[PDB]
């Protein structure tokens, strides 16, 4: 269960429209939509009790709308999107909203990250390279740090993850909280993001161990128009790999 | 202060 | 009980003293369902501008109303309360009686 | 002293006549303080007590929101109810709810109420423990199941133990001059000759608050009841109450008859007799 | 109105933190809610306090220091882990109000008690494709802050905490890179205050 939402990321050109879907905790009568601008907390857009509105005073007049036709499933829509709409759209559900007790507490979904761009032609997939650990690091600390560099991607719609022998690895990992503007001058600047997987010296030196660095990019879809020379920057997995080194 | 009824009979 | 007949009481706010200003009440109560028509009558003619409490109900679920009006009781002015409800095949009229 | 806050709610469908009638009136003890009614009834000229008016327009907007919101639920309630009882769309039906909290002298909860009636017959009630329901019949059992699955008792317990209590205190503080008064009954006995043989003695209690009162006739001290004709306690219309007790007595025997009033605002239970003035 | 001041907030591992939050209500009855938002910004509900409940609210390592008269509802995180960062949001639900009022949010970074610093700047040779060369300034201690470079074509990240859980080991790390030919690991962090005992292998 949990509050479900779709999609996780979406790129829209200015003036286009978006839909956001949300599925409340099964049986929750109340459903809220929030907008979260970068740097702020969530601010209520609209609230539903079963299939009816409780409050929508903060629904941006005539760009934003929302239905919950059958008091379950709900949908948030933005028709003409402005750049200012770039934000995370969280929905949340609860049993009640004025009980004045615990059943008021709101459980949020994963949220949808919306990025509204001036032109879709500025969207780039990441290029990702693995960097093998330095020899000195092995013969000094008895452990090997692989470094992953995901580069030249835009917008900031990526999730980097390490894969050791077909298994996504929880621990010994370090991804930057924030990307780097590869050319701080330009407004729409492509991004860089580094990550570290430190394993033991033993584990790295075995050449039957497979270290794969994976970047999930969320970009354009099949339905997005695209006229550039390079291929359309679709949602895709760009990944780099390395084997263990005996040395 | 009124009470809220979120769940019908 | 889907249907309950109204209890009507017609009385004054203060004990009636001929010539002194008062309020005439018609308390209509214990009825169900809610639809009801109440009129205060002075010598048979309907008293225009009567104030009333709006529909509420008791712990037994039966609804109640108070229809009241300002009035100066006189020796031979005859007040009454006409009430119509689904339980009444015809409008019930209760004469005001000072002693009650 | 001790107090009660209660709300009385109604939703009456009116097929082919208009939209359902939705009413919600609140009382602290025997004082109406707030009324919401889908049938508007004047430009928000809606019977608010002065000490509610002092609460902001935010209080008022919010309670209005909850009301409109409640009507919405209650429409769903009506629909489901006639499904449970296989009733056609054609009939008019009434849903009623009664809820609120009884606080002690120390402003803490004694009892929480929350019960429902359909077409003037009890349907479902929140038990005293505020954790369970009694269903009046098979139809109400569907409601009960639906409500235990959806944890409604918990939502209602929260209102009754939290919001109800806390606001009732806020109300009792702000309206102390009104709400804490106990107006004693102004009493008297009148004589009403029926014949040469008999006469009605009428024992009156006027202007009292709260409505709780006891009017009893007695003979030499020995109680009646079978012969005492009570009338239903009734509003004066000035936020005060009236009741009278009558008994028929053989002429000459008036002094043998005693009226016994008993009221909250009366220091000691009073005795009256007829007195030819 | 919620006011959680402090731009950010730091704490040692295994230590306890207080995240300040002062509300403004005037209502007789209301509720207070704390929510945490990690990277990958999901809103996780942590703790609830009703203005009327008797004992203060406790939930696991989370605790609400609710002071009605001073109108403050500080969140108390005890025995802090690394996974406690996380931006934290304070929210008030007041009977009279029409929404959860969320604060601007306080970010809490949890510093690891770095347990034997051997500062090093290693040079990671490529796997294959990428004209870059990557420097890893690693194993340093919590007292050192990494500055991003003053030169156009050199990118330097920011201290990031590795957790090797299995081996109890925790490691601070920072990465730098460039395409420019005059870039070696020696001068990579010449804009940062690196420890005097920083190892530099050739
Ligand atoms: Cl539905
Ligand atoms: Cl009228
Ligand atoms: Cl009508
Ligand atoms: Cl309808
Ligand atoms: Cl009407
Ligand atoms: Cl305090
Ligand atoms: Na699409
Ligand atoms: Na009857
Ligand atoms: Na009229
Ligand atoms: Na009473
Ligand atoms: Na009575
Ligand atoms: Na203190």
């Amino acid at each position: 269960m949990g509050v479900a939402q779709s999609p996780r990321y979406k790129i829209i050109e200015k003036r286009q429209s978006v839909a956001f879907w949300c599925n409340p905790i099964s049986g929750h009568a109340t459903l809220y939509w929030y907008q979260q601008i970068l740097g702020q907390g969530p601010k209520l857009l609209i609230q539903f009790q079963n299939n009816g509105v409780v409050d929508d005073s903060q629904l941006p007049k005539d760009r934003f709308s929302a239905e919950r036709l059958k008091g379950v499933d709900s949908t948030l829509k933005i028709q003409p999107a402005k750049l200012e709409d770039s934000a995370v759209y969280l929905c949340a559900s609860s049993f009640t909203w004025t009980s004045g007790g615990a059943t008021d507490t709101q459980y949020f979904g994963p949220g949808t990250r919306l990025t509204v761009l001036e032109d879709l032609k500025n969207v780039f997939p990441p290029e990702v390279a693995v960097f093998e650990p330095s020899e000195a690091e092995i013969s000094h600390t008895q452990k090997a740090t692989l470094v992953c560099l995901a580069t030249g991607f835009y917008p900031d719609h990526v999730e980097l993850s390490w894969w050791v022998n077909g298994k996504e690895v929880h621990s010994g990992v370090c991804t930057d909280p924030q990307p780097l503007k590869e050319q701080p001058a330009l407004n729409d600047s492509r991004y860089a993001l580094s990550s570290r997987l430190r394993v033991s010296a033993t584990f790295w030196q075995n050449p039957r161990n497979h270290f794969r660095c994976q970047v999930q990019f969320y970009g354009l879809s099949e339905n997005d128009e695209w006229t550039q020379d390079r291929a359309k920057p679709v949602t895709q997995i760009v990944s780099a790999e390395a084997w263990g080194r005996a040395d | 202060f009124l009470r809220g009824r979120a769940y019908g009979l | 009980m889907i249907q309950r007949t109204p209890k009507i009481q017609v009385y004054s706010r203060h004990p009636a003293e001929n010539g002194k200003s008062n309020f005439l009440n018609c308390y209509v109560s214990g009825f169900h369902p809610s639809d009801i028509e109440v009129d205060l009558l002075k010598n048979g003619e309907r008293i225009e501008k009567v104030e009333h409490s709006d529909l509420s109900f008791s712990k037994d679920w039966s609804f109640y109303l108070l229809y009241y009006t300002e009035f100066t009781p006189t020796e031979k002015d005859e007040y009454a309360c006409r009430v119509n409800h689904v339980t009444l095949s015809q409008p019930k009229i209760v004469k005001w009686d000072r002693d009650m | 002293g001790s107090h009660s806050m209660r709300y009385f709610d109604t939703a009456m469908s009116r097929p082919g006549r208009g939209e359902p009638r939705f009413i919600s009136v609140g009382y602290v003890d025997d004082t109406q303080f707030v009324r919401f009614d889908s049938d508007a009834a004047s430009p928000r000229e809606e019977p608010r007590a002065p000490w509610i008016e002092q609460e902001g327009p935010e209080y008022w907007d919010r309670n209005t929101q909850i009301f409109k919101t409640n009507t919405q639920t209650d429409r769903e309630s009506l629909r489901n109810l006639r499904g449970y009882y296989n009733q056609s769309e054609a009939g008019s039906h009434t849903l009623q709810s009664m809820y609120g909290c009884d606080v002690g002298p120390d402003g803490r909860l004694l009892r929480g109420h929350n019960q429902y009636a359909y077409d003037g017959k009890d349907y479902i009630a929140l038990n005293e423990d505020l954790r369970s329901w009694t269903a009046a019949d098979t139809a109400a059992q569907i409601t009960q199941r639906k409500w235990e699955a959806a944890r409604v008792a918990e939502q209602d317990r929260a209102y009754l133990e939290g919001t109800c209590v806390e606001w009732l205190r806020r109300y009792l503080e702000n309206g102390k001059d009104t709400l804490e008064r106990a107006d004693p009954p102004k009493t008297h006995v009148t004589h009403h000759p029926i014949s040469d043989h008999e006469a009605t003695l009428r024992c009156w209690a006027l202007g009292f608050y709260p409505a709780e009162i006891t009017l009893t006739w007695q003979r030499d001290g020995e109680d009646q009841t079978q012969d005492t004709e009570l009338v239903e306690t009734r509003p004066a219309g000035d936020r005060t109450f009236q009741k009278w007790a009558a008994v028929v007595v053989p002429s000459g025997e008036e002094q043998r008859y005693t009226c016994h009033v008993q009221h909250e605002g009366l220091p000691k239970p009073l005795t009256l007799r007829w007195e030819p003035s | 109105k919620i006011t959680q001041t402090q731009p950010g907030m730091f704490v040692q591992e295994k230590e306890a933190v207080t995240l300040d939050c002062t509300y403004d209500t005037s209502d007789p009855s209301y509720g207070l809610f704390w929510y945490k938002q990690p990277s990958s910004g999901e809103m996780i509900f942590v703790i609830y306090q009703g203005s009327y409940d008797q004992g203060n609210a406790t939930e696991g390592r989370y605790s609400l220091n609710f002071q009605k008269a001073r109108k403050s509802a500080n969140l108390v995180i005890s025995a802090s882990q690394l996974g406690d960062s996380a931006m934290y949001f304070c929210a008030m639900r007041e009977d009279t109000g029409n929404q959860f009022y969320f604060g601007t949010g306080t970010s809490l970074t949890v510093i690891p008690n770095i347990q034997n610093p051997d500062p090093a700047v290693y040079q990671l040779r490529d796997s294959k494709s990428s004209d870059k060369s990557v420097c890893l300034f690693t194993d340093f201690d919590s007292q050192t802050n990494v500055s991003q470079s003053k030169d156009s074509d050199v990118y330097i990240t920011d201290k990031c905490v590795l957790d090797m859980r299995s081996m109890d080991f925790k490691s601070n790390s920072a990465v730098a890179w460039s395409n420019k030919s005059d870039f070696a690991c020696a001068n990579a962090f010449n804009n940062s205050i690196i420890p005097e005992d920083t190892f530099f292998p050739s």
